[PDB]
RNA sequence: AGGGGAUCGAAGAUGAUCAGAUACCGUCGUAGUCUUAACCAUAAACUAUGCCGACUAGGGAUCGGGUGGUGUUUUUUUAAUGACCCACUCGGCACCUUACGAGAAAUCAAAGUCUUUGGGUUCUGGGGGGAGUAUGGUCGCAAGGCUGAAACUUAAAGGAAUUG
């Protein structure tokens, strides 16, 4: 299952640190997250960006094996990662939802509204917990970038970053965007920088 | 039916707690239960400051404030402006203002 | 007395979302631009359209008004993106090459990776 | 539930829970099933093949969907040492 | 833990607490008193035989408005004095 | 105080199971609960427990599979002659053809079809389903 | 029933009223509705119709009033839309 | 019919029944 | 014509979908009901009872009608809607269309020896609904339903032939003892029989084989 | 019963208010309020939630005691204590979120682990009145407390919530 051209590269490392995307939440963590690496003075939690990879990996082969990619909302409401979204989302398929979430999408069979994806992503499970618990009355798996502090309630798989700083959440989203499509078509080069650029998700 | 979690007000885990009287009614009211507030205040409203400003000797003088610490009863403080009535999910906060 | 109901604001902003291509802002051309292009019963009805058409366009210049699309906010709106790119990507610049890392962040690295621009705190 | 003479006779017959062994059943609308695109060379999404995952609604609400797909996935392959089943 | 006793060994308090607490069904209360005996202007039979003493007009409750139209009884076996409505239209007029 | 260790100990089994937790810990342990346990590992409950010899009364860690809808104790332990356990299984277990009411007996302890057709009884323990 | 048949011939909207008593003891109060009825303003002398007509029924009489609206877009006289409705159209696919 | 005075008027006119069965000895 | 949305709703009449036990297998969520119309169209119904509640409105008496109704074949489905509405009838049919959209699949099974075509319960189960407790309980044949006659009407349509019921609560409050009684037999397909126990391959979703038969062109 | 009796103040006395107003408000004011020596034994004596034991969610504070650290100040030079900080923990007053479970609901971390009904035990309830009355017994100086019926009568009283 697991091959070598997914281990985590040094220079991909080098984009991880340089966002923080490593520094989990103060002394709040939520017992569901053993995602932690052992933690700094000033409080703050230093996250196993090894097991970030992992999930980030695992998110991309979930969502690769959604068969018509255009039925994958992906969701932020927060106000940084709503950018973010709408790039990762015109490179597959991936219906996206930005800004508010307008209850009655998942439920709630009418037009001008209603998506009815087979997948999800948030920025924010606290935050797009309106998505969540509607999920959760729909057969719809979520896929959530939890931080130290998130609730891991009906989220299904947690990519551990730090959802509390501007460039970690946008370069999840675009490693998450790279990932998605080095499994069928742009980016085939593994271990040849995507042609696009991070700094674009902000 | 009970309506609120702290019973009356604000004791759990002596019994019997002791009596004030309220400042305005003069009805007893235990300490705990006492709608209590402080007039910190200087000794001059709005104003009749700078019409005393001249008006000093010693031209280094501050301003002495007048403290007094205040416990109304329930009927009081609710007739006045110093408690109202909230909503039923708004009587759970503790914010001042 | 003088708020304008859905019946212009809808209608008004119906327009602007499909001849920002002309329009102006003076009432008087709109008044007679409208009758030509919309199908409004009354003449204060169509007045009231128009002093509200131009008083969206009288603020149109200065920042987009919440609901608004006319084939140019999309293209003008979309031509700030990418700022920063064609300059430093944030890697190794606006850093000395190193990465300025503290105690236990590091510790983290040698665990499984080990190329690094090191430091400490 | 065969019967008499072995012809079966239950009409349908639930999935169950991965990490529990539990039941699905026909309301258990928090209830969800994965599918993790199976790589191969180059991934290339080997389109339709998935390994399969089901997580009664129970685990969903309670928070354990989270680490309890985890160490579903990685039992299974699929992860590095990122679940340590001693705490 | 559920309010009774519970072991092998706890026979006595139960039946004897039902005993005490068969006490508060006012059926039970009536039979082992004895009411029926005691109170009771039948003998606790259900029947009794007796001499009309006088007609006798009682007004309904409300919201009701009539007459109901009873005799007074003198019970043959108790001297004991009650009431009894006679049924149907008229039909009073059987009583001397 | 502790009255009843198998009590307890099936308790903190059915509390388990109900969180779709896999494992638990249940102290103090004892010849009686592990025959109980056994009695359960045998028509397939639960799986591995192991014994851990602290030198009191030793804890148990026992390894739950998701079969278990209850595991209940009946005290007191009842003396339940032989024509009286068809009562007891029509009242605890939920259908004629699974489930098992399990008993003491000086043949030992052993559920009850077990017990029907080696034809013995004595005082009950508890219910398995 | 005969509501309906008023809806399928095209009408925007319908109401039919009716008083008295066939569960009859004190005052009907029923209505039968479906649509649209703008009442009121101007539009109620354009497009809407209604006449009223009083049934002698065994034991009573009855007052049916029917509303009708008429389609205003096909009015064939005076104003084809209520003053409330409003229109626009674009330019077909062009160059750049 | 304040319980606290129902009750009052209870006992006020039960010690009264007590105090006038003793005239009647 | 019927025109569905609801990715499952054009799935069903592109006929990929032939049986309701497949919707019940994925737990699919059912929010259209023209596929249960055809899924399974041998839908009885009963209306189990109409009855007026008002609200009172500076006026008084707001008197709406009130409509408890049931469907199912005698073969092991059943469903149950209660809605009001301003006229009788209304919600009568209203209630029809959300006694179908619940339809949920109860487990059948034999009392003791095992012979062929079950006639009663798998095992004891319950339900609660306010005050209302009721217990369905496996049954010898010949025995037929002994239940109060509102629920042997509905588990004559869910296809059960003998059982005991035991209830317990306000039971003359009707509405409630039927939504108990639904959640008793809704819960026969939750409880884990030993003959349930084994591992199985997890059957992938019909929205992802016949996955092309969504959107538009 | 003796001391004590500043204050407040059942009774009372009064000035008002009032249709009346020995009520509310104002001025007095006896007992009382404090105290020793005796009684009394009851309160919405309330968490209106018996005690013991076991188990089942998430989170942050706090009081006590302990453990750990090249940690800040104590600077007494560094110590060492005390104070503080961080982390653990046992025990306690509580709180927040949430129910996965409970409930008629208000709500509930127990009010959960119950018709899938049994860990141990003590007390109490069985429609509303009549009535905590009558009677017997007992305690008390008394006021009264403890124990405690029946005739008789009644189709509802009642609990939580909803809309007006
Ligand atoms: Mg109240
Ligand atoms: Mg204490
Ligand atoms: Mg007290
Ligand atoms: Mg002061
Ligand atoms: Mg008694
Ligand atoms: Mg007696
Ligand atoms: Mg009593
Ligand atoms: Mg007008
Ligand atoms: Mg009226
Ligand atoms: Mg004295
Ligand atoms: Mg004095
Ligand atoms: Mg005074
Ligand atoms: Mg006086
Ligand atoms: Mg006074
Ligand atoms: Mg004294
Ligand atoms: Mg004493
Ligand atoms: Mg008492
Ligand atoms: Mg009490
Ligand atoms: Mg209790
Ligand atoms: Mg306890
Ligand atoms: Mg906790
Ligand atoms: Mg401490
Ligand atoms: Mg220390
Ligand atoms: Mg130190
Ligand atoms: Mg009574
Ligand atoms: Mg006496
Ligand atoms: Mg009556
Ligand atoms: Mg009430
Ligand atoms: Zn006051």
């Amino acid at each position: 299952s697991l091959p070598a051209t997914f281990d985590l590269t040094p220079e991909d490392a080098q984009l991880l640190l340089a966002a923080n995307t490593h520094l989990g939440a103060r002394n709040v963590q939520v017992h569901q997250e053993p995602y932690v690496f052992n933690a700094r003075p000033d409080g703050v939690h230093v996250i196993n960006v090894g097991k970030t990879w992992e999930k980030l990996v695992l998110a991309a082969r979930i969502i690769a094996a959604i068969p018509n990619p255009e039925d994958v909302v992906a969701i932020s409401s927060r106000t940084f990662g709503q950018r973010a979204v709408l790039k990762f989302a015109a490179h597959t398929g991936a219906t996206p939802i930005a800004g508010r979430f307008t209850p009655g999408s998942f439920t709630n069979y009418i037009t001008r509204s209603f998506k009815e994806p087979r997948l999800v992503i948030v920025t924010d499970p606290r935050s797009d917990a309106q998505a969540i618990k509607e999920a959760s009355y729909v057969n719809i798996p979520v896929i959530a970038l939890t931080d130290l502090d998130s609730p891991s309630e009906f989220v299904d798989v947690a990519i551990p970053c730090n959802n509390r700083g501007k460039h970690s959440i946008g370069l999840i989203w675009y490693l998450l965007a790279r990932e998605v499509l080095r499994l069928r078509g742009a980016l085939v080069d593994r271990t040849q920088p995507w042609s696009i650029m991070p700094d674009l998700y902000f | 039916p009970k309506k609120r979690a702290s019973n009356g007000r604000n004791k759990k885990g002596r019994g019997h707690v002791k009596p004030v009287r309220c400042v305005n009614c003069s009805k007893s009211i235990p300490k705990d239960k006492a709608i209590k507030r402080m007039a910190i205040r200087n000794i001059v409203e709005a104003a009749a400051v700078r019409d005393l400003s001249e008006a000093s000797v010693y031209p280094e003088y501050a301003l002495p404030k007048t403290y007094n610490k205040l416990h109304y009863c329930v009927s009081c403080a609710i007739h006045a402006r110093i408690v109202r009535v909230r909503s039923r999910e708004d009587r759970k906060n503790r914010a001042p203002p | 007395g003088r708020v304008r109901t859905k019946t212009v604001k809808r209608a008004s902003k119906a327009l602007i979302e499909r001849y920002y291509p002309k329009l102006t802002l003076d009432f008087q051309t709109n008044k007679r631009l409208c009758d030509e292009i919309a199908t409004i019963q009354s003449k204060r009805l169509r007045n009231k359209i128009a002093g509200y058409t131009t008083h969206l366009m009288k603020r149109i210049q200065k920042g987009p008004v919440r609901g608004i699309s006319f084939k140019l906010q999309e293209e003008e709106r979309e031509r700030k993106d990418q700022y920063v790119p064609e300059v430093s990507a944030l890697d190794l610049s606006r850093s000395n090459g190193v990465l300025n890392v503290d105690n236990q962040t590091s510790d983290l690295v040698k665990s499984l990776g080990l190329k690094l621009p090191l430091s400490v705190i | 539930m065969e019967n008499d003479k072995g012809q079966l006779v239950e009409l349908y017959v639930p999935r169950k829970c991965s990490a529990t062994n539990r039941i699905i059943k026909a309301d258990d609308h928090a209830s969800v099933q994965i599918n993790v695109a199976k790589v191969d060379e180059e991934g290339r999404a080997i389109p339709g093949e998935y390994v399969t995952y089901a997580l009664s609604g129970y685990v969903r609400s309670r928070g354990e969907s989270d680490d309890s797909l985890n160490r579903l996935a990685q039992n299974d392959g699929l992860l590095k040492n990122v679940w340590s089943y001693s705490r | 833990g559920k309010g009774k006793p519970r072991g092998l060994n706890s026979a006595r308090k139960l039946r004897v607490h039902r005993r005490n607490n068969r006490w508060a069904e006012n059926n039970y209360k009536k039979r082992l008193l004895g009411t029926a005996f005691k109170s009771s202007p039948f003998g606790g039979s259900s029947h009794a035989k007796g001499i009309v003493l006088e007609k006798l007009g009682i007004e309904s409750k409300q919201p009701n408005s009539a007459i109901r139209k009873c005799v007074r009884v003198q019970l043959i076996k108790n001297g004991k004095k009650v009431t009894a409505f006679v049924p149907n239209d008229g039909c009073l007029n059987f009583v001397d | 105080t502790r009255s009843s260790v198998l009590a307890d100990a099936l308790n903190a089994i059915n509390n388990a199971e109900k969180t779709g937790k896999r494992q638990v810990l249940i102290r103090p342990s004892s010849k009686v609960i592990i025959k109980f346990l056994q009695v359960m590992q045998k028509h397939g409950y639960i799986g591995e427990f192991e014994y851990i010899d602290d030198h009191r009364s030793g804890k148990i860690v026992v390894q739950l599979n998701g079969r278990l809808n209850k595991c209940g104790v009946i005290s007191p332990r009842f003396n339940v002659k032989i024509g009286d356990i068809e009562k007891w299984t029509a009242n605890l277990l939920p259908a004629r053809q699974f489930g098992y009411v399990i008993l003491t007996t000086s043949a030992g302890i052993m559920d009850h079809e077990e017990a029907r057709r080696k034809h013995v009884s004595g005082k009950i323990l508890g219910f398995v389903y | 029933g005969v509501v309906r048949y008023v809806m399928e011939s095209g009408a925007k909207g319908c109401e039919v009223v009716v008083s008295g008593k066939l569960r009859a003891a004190r005052a009907k109060a029923m209505k039968f509705a479906d649509g649209f009825l703008i009442h009121s303003g101007q539009p109620v002398n354009d497009f809407i119709d209604t006449a009223t007509r009083h049934v002698l029924m065994r034991q009573g009489v009855l007052g049916i009033k029917v509303k009708i609206m008429r389609d205003p877009a096909k009015s064939r006289t005076g104003p084809k839309a209520l003053p409330d409705a409003v229109t626009i159209i674009e330019p077909k696919e062009e160059e750049p | 019919m304040r319980a606290k005075w129902r009750k009052k008027r209870t006992r006020r006119l039960k010690r009264k029944r007590r105090k006038v069965r003793a005239r009647s000895k | 014509g019927w025109v569905p949305v609801t990715k499952l709703g054009r799935l069903v009449k592109a006929g990929k979908i032939t049986t309701i036990e497949e919707i019940f297998l994925h737990s699919l969520p059912v929010k259209e009901f023209q596929i249960i119309d055809t899924l399974l169209p041998g839908l009885q119904d009963e209306v189990m009872n109409i009855k007026p509640v008002q609200k009172q409105t500076r006026a008084g008496q707001r008197t709406r009608f009130k409509a408890v109704v049931v469907v199912g074949d005698s073969n092991g489905h059943v469903g149950l809607g209660i809605k009001t509405a301003k006229e009788v009838a209304g919600a009568i049919r209203a209630g029809i269309i959300i006694a179908k959209l619940s339809v949920i699949p109860i487990r059948r099974g034999y009392w003791g020896t095992n012979l062929g075509q079950p006639h009663s319960l798998a095992t004891k189960t319950t339900g609660k609904c306010g005050s209302v407790t009721v217990r369905l309980i496996p049954a010898p044949r010949g025995s037929g339903i002994v239940a109060s006659p509102a629920v042997k009407k509905l588990l004559q349509l869910a296809g059960v032939e003998d059982v005991y019921t035991q209830s317990n609560g306000k039971t003359r409050t009707l509405e409630n003892t039927l939504k108990a009684a639904f959640v008793a037999i809704g819960n026969t397909y939750g409880f884990l029989t030993p003959n349930l126990w084994a591992e199985q391959p997890l059957p992938v979703s019909p929205l992802d084989i016949y996955s092309d038969e969504a959107s538009a062109q």
